[PDB]
């Protein structure tokens, strides 16, 4: 995945701070190029299918990583060793099927906040520190199915992958 | 069953 999950954490981030109506894509300014690694296929429906599910799981364990967010509050100089911790202990309750879109919801309230804190810079690195997880313990254990995209063929059945082409009528 | 997709799957996944 290396690439292409990272930049999944990274629009995922602009969903999480699009609460306040933003995106750190924006500044980025990556938004325009429309890459994201989505292959063209439907590995880009895996952010959507992450989107819907995963926030919808969220709201009451949002508040409550809010609350686990704000031990985490992210203050200048703050040692990601906090965030490796909970992340420690994250793996040993489970190799993360759905705590790993949970790990999105940590690194995501993480980001909000330190957008709000002007540590913008430190979103960056979040989501590197992220994507080194992702690609690290979780990345063989998930792509057996996906990990991902298990909550893709669920919502959607690959259906508009097969309409995504379209073009056949052009010859 | 419910089969409402996203409300069963995090109702069963969420006691691990």
């Amino acid at each position: 995945m290396s690439q292409s999950n990272r930049e999944l954490v990274v629009d995922f981030l602009s969903y999480k701070l699009s609460q306040k109506g933003y995106s750190w894509s924006q500044f980025s300014d990556v938004e325009e190029n429309r890459t994201e690694a989505p292959e063209g296929t439907e590995s880009e429906a895996v952010k959507q299918a992450l989107r819907e599910a995963g926030d919808e799981f969220e709201l009451r364990y949002r508040r409550a990583f809010s609350d686990l967010t704000s031990q985490l509050h992210i203050t200048p100089g703050t040692a990601y060793q906090s965030f490796e911790q909970v992340v420690n202990e994250l793996f040993r309750d489970g190799v993360n099927w759905g705590r790993i879109v949970a790990f999105f919801s940590f690194g995501g309230a993480l980001c909000v906040e330190s957008v709000d804190k002007e540590m913008q810079v430190l979103v960056s690195r979040i989501a590197a520190w992220m994507a080194t997880y992702l690609n690290d313990h979780l990345e063989p254990w998930i792509q057996e199915n996906g990990g991902w995209d298990t909550f893709v063929e669920l919502y959607g059945n690959n259906a508009a992958a097969e309409s995504r082409k379209g073009q056949e009528r052009l010859e | 069953d419910g089969g409402t997709t996203f409300e069963h799957l995090w109702s069963s996944l969420e006691p691990d």
